[PDB]
């Protein structure tokens, strides 16, 4: 999973390096071809069949990169689904928490033993569910489970007192229950809430960065087809005028430097995705 | 090395009478298991009658039988007793005695893992 | 007082037919629901506890599931020794024990 993610971005970075090396080699060949200012047909049909090779390989590399990007998106979606499940479990635990608090209020406001017993029954069911509602060997996790064990034990004590008609002892047991709950489960609750908020923020920023990365790839792909169109609108037409030629000679330089700006942006985005993922 | 519960003392009795059912436990002691009495009327379903926790002395009763039955225990001889008083026509049933572990852990979650053979009361 | 409503009150099935028994709790009892099997003239024995945990020695065909206050017992392959009365029982607390009405699976 995480190791697979690290391997993907690693190999995506490697593909990026290969496509920037191929581009700079093509630029060097074009420069060395057109410094001499040779209008021979053989050199054009060969030193631009150099552009043809670069585009054939670079396009295959782009296809591999697109497949890797789709796999990366699938893994990110799996991570987001795991975070969604954890948030749902946290919501269930908070619901059980609210049930416990409501029934503690009811016990405080109660006057007879039947109301106390009913509230304690609801508390016991909520505490059992909350203990089970957890996604895992951290010390806080163990303290949470042990605290719910003690909490259900205190519910047992309060129920035992209530079944004997001792309402005041039941309220006292509920107060000790509140103290135990605060001392044991509150820290885990705070940690889970903080983790869920941080994960929501991370999800938002990763949705933004992935969108930017997909846009960068599609933009680079659009530049590549423009490169082929320009080369053969100039290749097959066997152009001869030097002014028409020079103009193209710059068009491609500006297109190549724009592709550089795009490729370095892709590199920095991939480095960002790695840092945020570890 | 077999955990079992054996019921005794049940049988035919006149209405309004008194009898002490006994549940003797072997393979385990009472002090770490609450003992519950559960009755099944002829052709009906199961119904929980009472329980006793000898560790804390707590006893609880079904509403249909509260005030008439008295559940007690003797850990020295490892037995539970149910004194049935003021018997009526709806008290005829097969009475089973079951063990239930204490909170927390698997013993509590296993519920009535072992049941007695049950004795008939008429 | 927690009611534990069991359906159906009785079902007829043959050997191999999948059997499903459903129980509804009048209020949340967590997963503190157990399924017991009872033969005619014998004491109930524990099949499932914690509403999904299979007791030791029970064939793995028996299974239990929970969905809110609904609890389901499933016999995947009804064997000839699987005809009996099955009881859902909530055990939230010692004094709050209530049983289902019982489903009489017969061959
Ligand atoms: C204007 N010309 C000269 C025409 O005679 C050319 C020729 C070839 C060519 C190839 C280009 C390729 C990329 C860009 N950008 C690129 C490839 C892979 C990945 C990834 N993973 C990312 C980016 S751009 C380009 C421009």
């Amino acid at each position: 999973d995480e190791e697979r993610l690290k391997e993907i971005l690693f190999f995506l970075l490697l593909i990026i390096i290969f496509v920037v090396f191929l581009l700079i080699v093509d630029y060097k060949f074009l420069e060395e071809f057109k410094e001499k200012n040779v209008t021979d047909k053989e050199e054009f049909n060969e030193v631009i069949k150099i552009d043809e090779a670069v585009m054939l390989i670079s396009a295959f590399l782009l296809a591999i990169a697109a497949a890797l990007l789709k796999e990366l998106e699938e893994l990110i979606r799996k991570r987001f689904e795991e975070w969604e499940k954890e948030e749902e479990t946290l919501k269930k635990l908070e619901d059980n928490w609210e049930t416990l608090n409501d029934n503690l209020k009811v016990i405080e406001k109660a006057d007879n033993a039947a109301q106390v017993k009913d509230a304690l029954t609801k508390m016991r069911a909520a505490a059992l569910d909350a203990q089970k509602a957890t996604p895992p060997d951290s010390p806080e996790m163990k303290d949470f489970r042990h605290g719910f064990d003690i909490l259900v034990g205190q519910i047992d004590d309060a129920l035992k007192l209530a079944n004997e008609g001792k309402v005041k002892e039941a309220q006292a047991a509920a107060e000790q229950l509140k103290t135990t709950r605060n001392a044991y489960i509150q820290k885990y609750l705070e940690k889970a809430k903080e983790t869920m908020e941080k994960r929501k923020e991370i999800r938002r920023e990763l949705e933004k960065i992935l969108g930017v990365l997909a846009g960068l790839y599609v933009g680079a792909a659009f530049l590549m087809v423009i490169a082929k169109f320009l080369t053969k609108k100039i290749k097959e037409e066997n152009t001869t005028d030097k002014e028409k030629l020079n103009e193209w000679y710059e068009f491609v330089y500006v297109l190549l430097i724009f592709a550089f700006f795009i490729i370095l942006a892709i590199a920095v985005v991939l480095l960002k995705l790695l840092e945020i993922l570890g | 090395s077999e955990v079992q519960l054996v019921e005794s003392g049940g049988g035919l009795v006149q209405p309004g009478g008194s009898l002490r059912l006994s549940c003797a436990a072997s393979g385990f002691n009472v002090v770490d298991f609450s003992l519950h009495w559960v009755r099944q009327a002829p052709g009906k379903g199961l119904e929980w009658v009472a329980y006793i926790s000898s560790s804390s002395g707590s006893t609880s009763y079904a509403d249909s039988v509260k005030g008439r039955f008295t559940i007690s225990a003797d850990t020295s001889k490892n037995t539970a007793y149910l004194q049935m008083n003021s018997l009526r026509a709806e008290d005829t049933a097969v009475y089973y005695c079951a063990r239930w572990g204490y909170w927390p852990g698997e013993p509590w979650w296993k519920a009535f893992d072992y049941w007695g053979q049950g004795t008939l009361v008429t | 007082d927690i009611q534990m409503t069991q359906s159906p009150s009785s079902l007829s099935a043959s050997v191999g037919d999948r059997v499903t028994i459903t129980c509804r709790a009048s209020q949340s009892v967590s997963s503190a629901v157990a399924w017991y099997q009872q033969k005619p003239g014998k004491a109930p024995k524990l099949l499932i506890y914690s509403a999904s945990s299979l007791y030791s020695g029970v064939p793995s065909r028996f299974s239990g599931s929970r969905s809110g206050t609904d609890f389901t017992l499933t016999i995947s392959s009804l064997q000839p020794e699987d005809f009996a009365t099955y009881y859902c029982q909530q055990y939230l607390y010692y004094s709050l024990v209530t049983f289902g009405q019982g489903t009489k699976v017969e061959i």
